[PDB]
RNA sequence: GGGGGACCCUGAGUACCGUCGGUUGGAUAUCCGGCGGGAAGCUGGGAGGCAUCGGCUCCCAACCCUAAAUACGUCCCGAG
RNA sequence: GGUUGCACCGUCCGUCUUGAAACACGGGGCAGGGAGUUCGCGGCCGUGGCGAGGUUAAGGGGGUUAAGCCCCGUAGCCGC
RNA sequence: CAGUUCGCUCCCGUGACCCCGGGCUAGGGGUGAAAGGCCAAUCGAGGCCGGAGAUAGCUGGUUCCCGCCGAAUCAUCCCGCAGGAUGGCCUCCCCGGAGGUAGGCGGUGGGGUAGAGCACUGAUUGGAGGUGCAGGGGGCGAAAGCCCCCGGCCUCCUGUCAAACUCCGAACCCACCGCCGCCGUAGAUGGGGGGAGUAGGGUGGCGGUGUAAGCCGUCCACCGAGAGGGGAACAACCCAG
RNA sequence: CACAGGUCCCAGCUAGCCCGAAAGGGUUUGUACUGGGGCCGACGCCUGCCCAGUGCCGGUAUGUGAAGCCCGGGUACAACCGGGUGAAGCACCGGUAAACGGCGGGGGUAACUAUAACCCUCUUAAGGUAGCGAAAUUCCUUGUCGGUUAAAUGCCGACCU
RNA sequence: AGGCGUCGAAGCCCGGCCUCCGGGUCGGGUGGAGCCGUCCAUGAGACACCGCCCACUCCCCGCUGUGUGGCUAACCCCCGAAAGGGGGGACAGCGGUAGGUGGGCAGUUUGGCUGGGGCGGCACGCCUCCGAAAAGGUAUCGGAGGCGCCCUAAGGUCGGCUCAGGCGGGUCAGGAAUCCGCCGUAGAGUGCAAGGGCAAAAGCCGGCCUGACUGGACCCGUAACAGAGGCGGGUCCAGCCCCGAAAGGGUGGCCUAGCGAACCCCUGUGCCUCCCCGGUGGGGGCCAGGGAUGACAGAAAAGCUACCCUGGGGAUAACAGAGUCGUCUCGGGCGAGAGCCCAUAUCGACCCCGAGGCUUGCUACCUCGCUGUCGGCUCUUCCCAUCCUGGCCCUGCAGCAGGGGCCAAGGGUGGGGGUGUUCACCCAUUAAAGGGGAACGUGAGCUGGGUUUAGACCGUCGUGAGACAGGUCGGAUGCUA
């Protein structure tokens, strides 16, 4: 027979690939070396809307 | 059908009539050392479909009787005629 | 260039065994490869179409090179 | 010999089919092309050689413009 | 005009809207608001070269002339039924030597069809006679039984039958003998070898089946494979090869 | 067909699902108000019974269960024969129907001689509950009754065989 | 048949523990010379001694694996350019092997006969009777039936007897229990279908036995004529045997059914053989018996296609033609009976003889390298078995009307409702509102409502793909004569 949608999604075609260029970037913590044994201050500069995140993001 | 346990018949080894005990041949499984079984096992290995027929549920309603008559003086067993098929076979003493 | 020795050397995950796939006429007795195991090494080792024991015969792997007789014709001479 | 007149007869061609003029299939005309070939093995026959024997294959020698021609070649095969 | 166009009519026309440039997804794969839709006029698996001169028991075709002989569609087996094999039937060559038999006459044997018949088996109308025979209706009961209709069985008379009946029984056919006839030493009967084609038959009489047409066998006479003369033409009918 | 809305299933992330020969990879610059897999299809009122069958999920004391391993026999060694252990899976047990599907049949019964059954008794797992009904589903069929026409194989309303 | 004893014991007193707490043992002391059995009983005798053990159970050590808990150093995952850190951890992953699950993905099969195919059935392997036509042979989805077993006796042989049914007689006893006479050609039985054969037997009752055997030859049938693997049967030679006095008979059932290749495997039995030779384990070969293919001269085997494709077939179905007329329409013969009497004004039972080809059916003769369907519209033509119109006859014909029949085909035979409808039903008119043929007239004239592709919904059936002479919406009509 013919393929399923789930089967076709595993080949990473543009029909199924996520558009990870409209987004603001991944939100990961700073490297553990800075955070462990030391405490860092930071200032919130901007709050904006991430196209695909379901949550607002901040700088 | 009822059959005697012993009957006196011509013995090809004694060359005269002697008492013989009646026995039924008992089937045995295929010997793994035979040439046919060796060939069958050799071909079965590897990739491919089953290389031999697989008859299913093929068996006559009643089979013939494979009997052997063992002389009571020589101890040798000989065959006697061609078998006949019956579904009941009771050996009766005498 | 020949006779003696009593001392030394002669190729290892190799030969080979079990198992699996392929290949072969190779049939319990072809060859290649994978997986587990794996020697003697000159007071030595291998082969003789199932396996083993004894006799007899032949040979010395696991390193390398080697012209001529052979295949073809993008081409040439010659012939039908 | 060309054409035509009269008397009588005559429903085209190839094909499958029991049966074709067929309301069964293939048929506008002309010219060229077009369909039991080659090898291997086996059975037969027509003819010819030798004959309890027959025959050479690969190949070799002589001669030649040449692959023709001449001679050898007992491996092998069949028969006994 | 066009391997999907033209006119009128009609629907959407701020949105899941329409269109250009640059890119990505490729064949058991892509893509699909899911119609097996679309993927360069090709989609229930694209196109191009290659395997490849694929294979078919199925369709079509198969090229000069005259001479001689000349069939068959039926028995057995096959996943056999539009196809094959072994036989039967045709043709060509050879050996081997003295007989052979399609027709007829007589004889020695076999048969159970047509017809006929009831002696077996099984049916079939009525009348007479004899039987309690475990019928059944009633009269007739302390029980033991008898008095009649009716059912059955047997014999006779009377009127009818049979593919799966026969006490009988042809025409006719078959085997063998003797003879006539015919063929054969210009080599038959018979034997060995080479090559086939034939496995759909039709009409005509007979038999089983069917309302009939027809279906299935049998007879080998004619067409198939056959001219000429006729029945108006006609496959089969008549004369005639 | 899609759609918004409803509900069900898998997954705590080295996950779940998927493409590949492998290496690697899509969902993923993602993290349960998320990613993936089914069905129904705005909205209003509702969604009854059944787990025996098939499917799936959990358990598995016990039976079976391949190789390997162990023991006895055999072979101056093997091939070979008989037993013990033996995972998954089956057998067994339990949940599960907005999972696939199923939701009949008889014996009957009350103010006639009226039909039907409030109600009892067997039958398989249980016997179709609210609704709707000659329906785009009804063979008899142009069912029967009423409206529409002078005339109705039509359309509409009703009965439920 | 005796054993121990200063090579130290009873008989009392404490304690741990196994435990059927039966009751056996054990560390300590008072203890200072004796205690069991040989005896008997017990299916089997000694806690008299000496042996290897039998079943449950404990433990010291070496090895072996299974499970649990922990550790880091292999291996993996994370941050980081790296150095280095964190998380997991002998799990995972990877490589080899073994079992299961597995339409996710492939290659295939899913037979034939058939008055077309499908369902049905088996005429698909055998036996008897008829078909069958008096030698042999002879087919159909021809007619009436059986077989796929059973029997150590229902087999071999020897002797003796004669059956079914009936009549007469006899206690219980009756139709039927067991008995005595007569008749009795088989009307009984012979294992089972049918046919054939059987009377001092092939039947019933008994005695003995296992020829239902081994090694072979030839011949007939399946399968005539006329080819055959396999199979069945018949006539014999030899060996060893059974019955019988003897002749004679016995190679299964009185004859005709009851069954099956290659390869492979099992069993018996003696031999030959395995690569230079010999021994051993094992294998190979010859002969005999056995395991089966019922589609029965022998594949291992499920479906849909309406998305379908290819090669063919009029060897074969649907529409139309052709043959036939069971059926259909129409007509006739007799006259029971009904008609107040009167068969025939009218009807015409039961039965019998016909016409047409206007309904349906049957056959498979022409047409599958295409002869385009039903209905409707348009238009032409023909038959009479005459609906109206013209002319008549009988009447249970007073008139007006009716019923039946005859001659007659020039003319007419219309309009509407539901339904695709032909048809049938209904409405208002009318003289009447007749039936039929022409490729069921007429699509190189038209329309396309139904039938009959490709899309979709409902009911039922199927596990599913899917199907329905069950409904429903949509769905193309080519032309220069
Ligand atoms: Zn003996």
């Amino acid at each position: 027979g013919k393929s399923l949608i789930q089967q076709r999604r595993g080949k990473g075609s543009p029909t199924f690939k996520s558009p990870s260029h409209r987004f603001r970037g991944a939100v990961k913590y700073i490297p553990l070396n800075y955070t462990q044994e030391k405490t860092l201050r930071g200032v919130v500069e901007e709050i904006m809307h991430d196209p695909g995140r379901t949550a607002p993001v901040a700088r | 059908m009822k059959y005697p346990k012993q009957i006196r018949t011509y013995c090809p080894f004694c060359k005269k009539h002697t008492i013989h005990k009646v026995e039924r041949v008992k089937k045995r499984p295929r010997s793994e050392l035979s040439a046919g079984q060796r060939r069958f096992r050799r071909i079965l290995k590897g990739y491919g479909g089953f290389p031999r027929p697989k008859p299913e549920g093929r068996e006559k309603p009643v089979k013939k009787l494979d009997l052997r008559f063992r002389c009571t003086e020589c101890g040798k067993a000989h065959t006697r005629g061609r078998g006949f098929r019956v579904k009941k076979f009771e050996l009766v003493e005498g």
